[PDB]
């Protein structure tokens, strides 16, 4: 480490809006099938 | 619009003679009016035509639904947010615009409310209008001596007026000359038999009397003449339709409900808000600000989103009652049902079906009882002995009455028979378990038919004998019990013929005696074989002579008939009595058939007796008995005409069981409000118009659909399209399950409300940075939310319903303090302790330690400080801390929903456990997923923390609601449980909402 | 109603409850709340259990660093009258409150400030981020430095005839080491002349190509003379580990104003790990709107 320590400052938050969206649609597409199992 | 004089028992001239008449009005009797006359006087009064009702434009009843009591709290938030933006766009440079989109925001939520209610009611106005069906009709008039036939709109006062069987009477007539006139006075005086119109005078009461004809009456059999006496609106059904629509219209109960539930929040929130502001001033904080402070506390605790949730969720339990085809024209009048504790109903039409049927009949010395249901559900009366076969044969050829053409499709009851009452019974009895009585008339061809005269009192024919093997000939004859038995020597017995002694005279006697008791209308058929040797087959028996042995004749059984109620009438009325409800019977017929409809249906119970049934048990008068011993009363209509207030609240205050019989429309008014004096709510279930003025006053009327009345289909509240009376029930049922699925939204959508203002507070009291933003609230009170709260509404029974009494409406209301101690109390505080928890967190790990942050929010907010020094010595731009402030916003968001999971869970059932209800309700789970995943998605899509203010968090923080939600579900689970071990204790008349 | 819901005689009730229930109220709720407070506070324990006194976990929200001024203006304007003596107040003010904590009564001693190079250098490890080895050593920045911009000579600092200055100053961030662009052929105009590897360039201009010939002589007081902040003053320990310290300082004189018109001067630093934001007008450059009416 040391002087090239710029790694200290930096966040990856792509990589964790990709994720939290793919959960977001997962947790969807689970809530409609639910709500749909019944009617066919 | 006189009311008063519309109040009043009708009065007339009835008691008057035909030259009296024709004196006061003008008119020959032989020659009637003139043409130019006619004319003179159609032009001086007015068209024998009722008025229209009142119409009504579209942007009326469209600017009433975005008005009204909740909508209008809405309305003065919107408008206090704008007076609070003006004030800061005056005072200070750079003002935020967070009010501005609050105000727009209720302005739209208001607007959208208004036009989903109002589209619900237009789809019902519009199945209802595909209702009325009004064909043109002219009557006979004779003027200058000739007969012609003009519309209905020319009839005026004074002209000469003939009816015939199947017309319909269009005024009120003064019968001159009937021949043999029948008219069914059902729909204006509720008499279920045909009354016979004569032209002399019979009873002081002009309803009673035969000398006159009504508006909208039809004529069943035979023709008639007469005076038009009363002409347009001022007749009798005019005057009575004038009546209910000059009448209010009500506040019902959910209204009320509603409107102190706003009188609560609104006492919270002036207090919140005027309190703050005394504290605010003795903080040394200028005026200008203290007043946007006192408006923005009050507006913050205005739920916007619990409008759009009682809405939506009324409506859902109006579109089941659609589905059983119980159609409501309003919205709130799907829960009144539930707070029904009094139904006051219709005999003729409503609890009965308004149609002759054989009921018993009698034969081998043994009483027999047919199936008298609509459907045809029941049991047999064993077809298998001759005697039947003579009997069917007797009535079947004895019956001139045939049915009318092109009836092939409908069924054996509701099909159209041209003739009497009494013969169309008879003929469908035989037709339904005797085949098609066409082929059994044909086989017999009848030769000589003797009439039924008013005399011989009954109808005798002869008609050939359909035997291959004899040839001689039938008679039959058919009349009144007595006079048949006077004519009779033998008895056909199982077949067999046998002697009339005493012993079987004697059974007959107690027969006509069962029958008539059962307030029946008996008949009497007996037939005879004549000899063929004294009575050729070529021998012509002309009516002249006496061809026939009047006596002598063979006996086979009475026929006994009456009008029977509907299929579920019985169990509707005992269902009704279990949940509590009081079923009062209101009718304008005899007393002597309404008791015994009353008894039939359950009003009566089996064993109650009245003061006159205790004398004649007794065999002392009447005056002796004392009438604390009767529970059930049958309070005659004359009598009620001479009773003062006092004495009625003391018929409703000590009888049960109360039947009204031959009562006025009038009196039914009179009735209904006797009953609401005393403080419960009124249901009255009718089909004519004289119930008109009684479901228009009642709190809740329901109307029949088929058999009803178009003044009484248009004055009520609620339709049975189907005619089914259980509907009653279901509707009582559905009324108390959404009344406990409206308390549980309400205590959902309050919770909440803590953790959305307690970040203000402090942030004015403690000066730290502002916690929970605007745009989150609106995601919160508008958003997520809203599904939950709408399923709320699909959460099934947890004890017995139709079990419990009803509601107390003095004591029991619907938003009572138990719940605020909830909601604003306990539940609430922990989600509002949760939320700062993640805040002091996401703070935390960037750099702000909790110490730092009291007293920073003079530079946290400043615009031109680029260098705010934090707990370890970092400088801070402005917009660097901002950044952070607005993730905060985005997790106190999440914690909400965190911590919304736990209150929807707890909020599911309001006594029993979960492990014991069940987590069936799929909609509770879909709102649950959904919730989550709009959350994320308004975190993580790109461009938001540009379009609304919401930055990316970080795994680890999404993790600090989790516990207090737990801690929420088991304080609610352990409460849940007290209550239902000690039933009365502390937890329940603290807790028990 | 009004009055019975309020007091009663019969039942002895006030507001509905009797004497013995208006206390069992108090008392649940206030035992609830104590629960509840406690609960609150042993959580927020354990969280400062969680965190360290010399680092702050996350720094990633200040990674690119700003560039202030000592002047505090309400909107990025300087304008003030050089005859009316109450109109750049508000600013000597400030300025003077910057400056006050420079003065050389703080700086003496040998605990805790040490005597570093007075040209330029490169930077000064003190160790790493601990407790191990005490209070550590910050460097002194001496005000005599900044020459004609001190309050040590003209105490208004230029204001009084036409001739102000601004204190620019790099925002404190722990563990930062400030690095510059290399003398490789591409390097803005401006950079090319002095290029003392160690100093940080600080350079102004004007936002518009026109002001270009209303603004004159853009007049920079440094360490050293340069243009600049020295690559010695870094990097910050944090507050808890160098308390004492002193950040480098930069003066700038805008000499020759035009007078009586608006003239919008942006500042603007250059380096690698630095970087600029079209939304925060204050990372790593800023903005000012000086007018000097007379
Ligand atoms: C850091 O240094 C500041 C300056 O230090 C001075 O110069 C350095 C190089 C050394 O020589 C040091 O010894 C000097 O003091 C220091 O601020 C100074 O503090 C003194 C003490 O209060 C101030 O003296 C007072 O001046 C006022 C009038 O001030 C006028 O000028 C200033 C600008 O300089 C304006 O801001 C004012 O509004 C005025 O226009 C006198 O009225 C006052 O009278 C008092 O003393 C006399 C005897 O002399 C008594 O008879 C009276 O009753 C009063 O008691 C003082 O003479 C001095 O103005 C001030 N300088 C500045 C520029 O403000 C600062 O405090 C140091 N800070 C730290 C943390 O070390
Ligand atoms: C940072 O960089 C500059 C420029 O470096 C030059 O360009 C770079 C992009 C890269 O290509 C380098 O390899 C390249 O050198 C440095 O400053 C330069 O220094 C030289 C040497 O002094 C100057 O060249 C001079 O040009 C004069 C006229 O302009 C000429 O008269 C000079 O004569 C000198 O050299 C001759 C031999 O060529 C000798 O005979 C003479 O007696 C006399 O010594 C000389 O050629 C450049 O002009 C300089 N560039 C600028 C912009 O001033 C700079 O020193 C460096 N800094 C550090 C700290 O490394
Ligand atoms: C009955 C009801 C059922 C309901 C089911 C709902 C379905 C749940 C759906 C999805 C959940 C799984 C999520 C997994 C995602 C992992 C993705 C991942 O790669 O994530 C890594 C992060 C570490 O992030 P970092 O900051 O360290 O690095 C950041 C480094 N950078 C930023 C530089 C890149 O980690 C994380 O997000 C950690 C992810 C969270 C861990 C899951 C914890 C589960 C909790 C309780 C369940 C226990 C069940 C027990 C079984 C009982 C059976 C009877
Ligand atoms: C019946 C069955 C139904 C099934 C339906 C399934 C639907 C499909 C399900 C999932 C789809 C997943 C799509 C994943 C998209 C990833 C996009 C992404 O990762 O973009 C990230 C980058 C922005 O990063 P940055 O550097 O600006 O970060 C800020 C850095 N700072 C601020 C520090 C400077 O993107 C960019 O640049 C370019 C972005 C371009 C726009 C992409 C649009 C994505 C928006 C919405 C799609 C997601 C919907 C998911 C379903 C949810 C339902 C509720
Ligand atoms: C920065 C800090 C953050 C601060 C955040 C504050 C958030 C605010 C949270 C909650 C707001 C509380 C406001 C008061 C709510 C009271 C509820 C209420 O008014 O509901 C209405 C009920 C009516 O109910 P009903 O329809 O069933 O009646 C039927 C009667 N029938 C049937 C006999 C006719 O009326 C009643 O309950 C009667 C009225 C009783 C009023 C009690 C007033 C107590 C208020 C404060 C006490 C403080 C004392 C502290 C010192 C303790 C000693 C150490
Ligand atoms: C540290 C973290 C703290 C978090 C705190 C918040 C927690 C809130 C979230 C979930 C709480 C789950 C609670 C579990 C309760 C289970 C109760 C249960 O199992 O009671 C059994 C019942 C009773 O049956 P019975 O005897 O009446 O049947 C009679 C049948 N006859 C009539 C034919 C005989 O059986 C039934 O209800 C029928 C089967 C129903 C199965 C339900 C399974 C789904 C459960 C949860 C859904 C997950 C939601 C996740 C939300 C996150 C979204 C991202
Ligand atoms: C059963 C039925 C199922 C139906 C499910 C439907 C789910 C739909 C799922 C996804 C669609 C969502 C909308 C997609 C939006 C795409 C926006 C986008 O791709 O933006 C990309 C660019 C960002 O570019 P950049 O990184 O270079 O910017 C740098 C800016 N610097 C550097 C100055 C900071 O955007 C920009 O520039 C400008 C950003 C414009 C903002 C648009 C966001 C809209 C705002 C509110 C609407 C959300 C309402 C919630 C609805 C919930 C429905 C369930
Ligand atoms: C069924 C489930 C439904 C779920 C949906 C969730 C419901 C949401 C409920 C309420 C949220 C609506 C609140 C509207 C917020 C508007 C914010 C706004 O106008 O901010 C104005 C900003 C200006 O900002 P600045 O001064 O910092 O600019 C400085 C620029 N400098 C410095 C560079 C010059 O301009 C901008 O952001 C420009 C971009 C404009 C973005 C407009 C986004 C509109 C979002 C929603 C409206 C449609 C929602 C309808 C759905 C209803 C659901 C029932
Ligand atoms: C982060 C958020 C954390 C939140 C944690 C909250 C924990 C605090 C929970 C409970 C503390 C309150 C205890 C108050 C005890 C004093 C109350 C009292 O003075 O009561 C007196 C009565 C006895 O009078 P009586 O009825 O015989 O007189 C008849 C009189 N007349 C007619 C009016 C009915 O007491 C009774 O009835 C007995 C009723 C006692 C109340 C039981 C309530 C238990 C509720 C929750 C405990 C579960 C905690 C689970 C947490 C798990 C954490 C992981
Ligand atoms: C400062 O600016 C002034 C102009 O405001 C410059 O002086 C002018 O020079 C021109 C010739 O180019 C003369 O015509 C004017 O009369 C001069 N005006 C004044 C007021 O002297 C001056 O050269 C500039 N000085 C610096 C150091 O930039
Ligand atoms: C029924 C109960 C117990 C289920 C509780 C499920 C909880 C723990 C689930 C639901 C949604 C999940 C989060 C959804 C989104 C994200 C963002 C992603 O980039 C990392 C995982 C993370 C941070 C998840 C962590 C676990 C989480 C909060
Ligand atoms: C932020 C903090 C300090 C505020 C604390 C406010 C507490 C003490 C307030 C909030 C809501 C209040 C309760 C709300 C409802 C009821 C029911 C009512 O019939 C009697 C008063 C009673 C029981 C209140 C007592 C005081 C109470 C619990
Ligand atoms: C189950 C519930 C009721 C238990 C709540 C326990 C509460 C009262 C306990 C849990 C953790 C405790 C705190 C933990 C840490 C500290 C810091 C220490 O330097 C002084 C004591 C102090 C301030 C404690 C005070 C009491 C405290 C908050
Ligand atoms: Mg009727
Ligand atoms: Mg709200
Ligand atoms: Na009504």
């Amino acid at each position: 480490e040391g002087p090239d320590n710029d790694e200290r400052f930096t966040y990856d938050y792509y990589r964790l809006r990709v994720v939290g969206l793919i959960v977001a649609a997962v947790l969807c597409v689970i809530g409609i099938i639910i709500l749909l199992a019944g009617k066919c | 619009d006189l009311d008063e004089l519309k109040k009043e028992v009708s009065m007339d001239d009835h008691k008057l003679s035909l030259d009296e008449l024709h004196n006061k009005y003008g008119t020959d009797l032989t020659r009637g009016l003139t043409n130019a006359r006619a004319k003179e006087i159609l032009a001086r009064d007015g068209p024998n035509s009722l008025t229209p009702p009142p119409t009504t434009p579209e942007w009326i009843k469209f600017c009433r639904q975005l008005f009204g009591g909740f909508s209008i709290l809405l309305w003065i938030g919107a408008i206090l947010c704008f007076l609070a933006y003006g004030i800061q766009a005056a005072t200070e440079d750079e003002p935020a615009n967070d009010n501005l989109y609050l105000g727009v925001v209720l302005s739209t939520v208001v607007i959208v409310t208004g036009c989903f209610s109002y589209y619900q009611e237009a789809k019902s106005s519009r199945i209802m209008d595909s209702f009325k069906n009004m064909v043109p009709q002219q009557a006979l008039v004779i003027r200058d001596g000739e007969k012609s036939t003009i519309n209905a709109e020319f009839v005026v006062a004074g002209d000469l007026v003939e009816v015939k069987g199947g017309d319909r009477i269009p005024a009120d007539l003064r019968i001159i000359s009937a021949h043999g006139c029948k008219v069914d006075n059902s729909s204006l005086t509720g008499e279920s038999e045909p009354q016979t119109r004569s032209p002399e005078f019979s009873s002081e009461n002009p309803l009673e009397t035969r000398n006159i004809a009504f508006f909208s009456t039809n004529c069943v059999e035979g023709t008639a003449r007469g005076v038009v006496v009363y002409t347009g609106d001022r007749t009798v059904m005019g005057r009575i339709a004038t009546l209910a629509s000059g009448l209010e219209v009500g506040r019902t109960p959910i209204a009320i409900e509603i409107e102190h539930f706003i009188h609560i929040i609104t006492g919270v929130a002036v207090f919140l808000g005027v309190s703050f502001f005394i504290l605010s001033l003795i903080l040394g904080y200028s005026w200008l600000e203290a007043v946007i402070f006192l408006i923005g506390i009050i507006v913050a605790n205005v739920p916007e989103g619990l409008l759009a949730t009682v809405t939506v969720c009324l409506t859902l339990t109006a579109k089941r009652m659609a589905r059983k085809n119980c159609l409501v024209k309003n919205l709130e009048a799907v829960e009144t049902l539930g707070s029904t504790s009094t139904i006051c109903s219709d005999k003729t039409g409503t609890l009965t079906q308004n149609r002759m049927t054989v009921a018993h009949m009698w034969f081998d010395n043994q009483i027999h009882e047919a199936d008298t249901t609509e459907n045809q559900s029941g049991a047999a009366f064993d077809k298998t002995s001759a005697t039947w076969s003579a009997l069917s044969r007797i009535a079947a050829l004895c019956n001139r009455a045939v049915f009318q053409a092109g009836q092939d499709n409908v069924p054996i009851l509701k099909r159209s028979v041209a003739g009497d009452a009494s013969e169309s019974a008879l003929l469908k009895c035989i037709e339904l378990c005797c085949g098609s009585v066409q082929g059994m008339r044909d086989r017999n061809p009848k030769i000589v038919e003797i009439p039924f005269n008013s005399t011989n009192k009954y109808q005798l024919s002869i008609h050939e004998n359909e035997k291959s093997s004899e040839s001689r000939y039938l008679l039959v004859m058919k009349g009144a019990p007595e006079r048949i038995l006077d004519r009779c020597s033998t008895i056909l017995l199982n077949g067999a013929e046998e002697p009339l002694k005493e012993d079987m005279k004697e059974a007959f006697q107690n027969a006509y005696l069962e029958l008539g008791g059962l307030g029946e209308r008996v008949l009497g058929f007996c037939h005879f074989a004549l000899p063929e040797d004294k009575y050729n087959e070529g021998y012509p028996f002309d009516a002249d002579e006496p061809n026939f042995p009047t006596t002598d004749l063979c006996f086979v059984g009475l026929m006994a008939m009456i009008d029977p109620p509907r299929a579920a009438v019985p169990d509707a009325v005992g269902k009704c009595r279990s949940a509590g409800i009081k079923v009062i019977m209101v009718t304008g017929d005899h007393p002597i058939t309404a008791k015994a409809i009353a008894k039939g249906v359950g009003i009566i119970s089996e064993g109650n007796e009245t003061i006159e049934d205790i004398a004649a048990r007794l065999n002392i008068p009447i005056g002796q008995v004392n009438p604390r011993d009767a529970k059930a009363c049958v309070v005659h209509g004359s009598d009620l005409k001479d009773l003062s207030t006092e004495v009625l609240d003391d018929i409703l205050h000590y009888h049960t069981e109360i039947v009204f019989a031959r009562t006025s429309p009038q009196q039914k008014l009179i009735i209904v409000e006797g009953c609401q004096r005393q403080g419960a709510i009124v249901a009255v279930t009718g089909d004519g118009v004289n119930d008109s003025p009684a479901l228009k006053k009642a709190d809740i009327g329901v109307a029949m659909g088929i058999s009803g009345s178009d003044v009484s289909k248009q004055a009520a509240d609620m339709i049975l399209l189907d005619d089914n009376f259980a509907s009653i029930v279901t509707g009582v049922e559905e009324g108390r399950l959404i009344f406990d699925n409206l308390k549980k939204s309400i205590a959902y959508t309050l919770t909440s409300n803590i953790p959305e203002i307690t970040p203000f507070l402090v942030f004015i009291i403690g000066n730290v940075p502002l916690p929970l933003g605007t745009v989150t609230i609106l995601c919160i009170d508008l958003g997520t939310d809203m599904v939950p709260a709408i399923s709320l509404a699909y959460e099934q029974a947890e004890s017995d319903i139709m079990k419990r009494q009803p509601r107390n409406p003095k004591t029991d209301k619907l938003v009572n303090e138990r719940l605020i101690s909830m909601a604003y109390g306990q539940i609430g505080m922990i989600q509002a302790l949760g939320g700062f928890f993640s805040y002091f967190v996401i703070l935390a790990e960037n750099g702000f330690l909790p110490m730092d942050l009291i007293g920073k929010r003079v530079r946290w907010d400043d615009r031109w400080i680029s260098d705010v020094e934090d707990s370890f010595g970092q400088q801070w731009t402005y917009e660097q801390r901002k950044i952070v402030e607005f993730t905060c916003h985005t997790s106190f968001f999440i914690s909400i929903v965190v911590v919304q999971w736990a209150d929807l869970i707890i909020c599911k059932t309001r006594r029993n456990s979960i492990f014991q209800q069940g987590m069936k309700n799929k909609i509770l789970i879909f709102g649950l997923f959904e919730e989550t995943a709009l959350a994320a998605f308004l975190s993580y899509c790109p461009g938001t923390d540009v379009a609304l203010r919401m930055y990316p968090l970080k795994p680890s923080w999404w993790f600090c609601a989790f516990p207090y939600s737990l801690i929420i579900f088991l304080y609610d689970e352990m409460r849940r449980f007290i209550i239902r071990r000690s039933p009365g204790g502390w937890v329940e008349q603290e807790t028990y909402y | 109603g009004w009055k019975k819901f309020l007091w009663d005689s019969e039942k002895k009730e006030f507001l509905g409850r009797t004497g013995s229930s208006w206390f069992k109220i108090f008392l649940f709720y206030l035992i609830f709340y104590g629960c509840l407070a406690g609960i609150f506070i042993g959580t927020i324990q354990v969280l400062l259990l969680t965190l360290s006194d010399f680092e702050p976990k996350y720094q990633d929200r200040v990674a690119p660093p700003g560039l202030s001024h000592a002047p505090y203006a309400i909107k990025t304007e300087i304008s003030f009258s050089i005859s009316n003596p109450k109109s750049y107040e508000s600013f000597v003010k400030s300025m003077h409150k910057l400056m006050d904590l420079y003065n050389e009564s703080s700086q003496a001693g040998n605990s805790p400030f040490e005597d570093c190079s007075d040209t330029p250098a490169d930077y000064i490890k003190r160790g790493d981020l601990d407790d191990s080895q005490g209070q550590k050593k910050a460097c002194r920045f001496s005000r005599m430095w900044l020459k004609n911009c001190s309050g040590l000579d003209d105490t208004t600092y230029g204001y009084a005839e036409g001739k102000p200055c601004v204190v620019a100053k790099l925002n404190r961030i722990i563990g930062f080491y400030p690095k510059p662009l290399k003398n490789t052929t591409d390097l803005p105009e401006e950079l090319q002349a002095n290029y003392n590897q160690y100093v940080l360039p600080l350079r102004c201009a004007a936002k518009r190509e026109e002001d270009r010939e209303k603004i004159g002589s853009i007049e920079y007081f440094g360490l050293g003379g340069y243009a600049g902040f020295p690559l010695q003053y870094y990097p910050y320990y944090g507050k808890r580990l160098q308390k004492k310290y002193l950040q480098p300082l930069l003066a700038i004189q805008f000499t020759n104003l035009t007078q009586n018109m608006e003239l919008r001067i942006e500042c603007k630093v250059y380096g690698e790990n630095i970087d600029y934001s079209e939304k925060d007008r204050f990372r790593g450059r800023f903005e000012v709107k000086i007018e000097v009416k007379s």
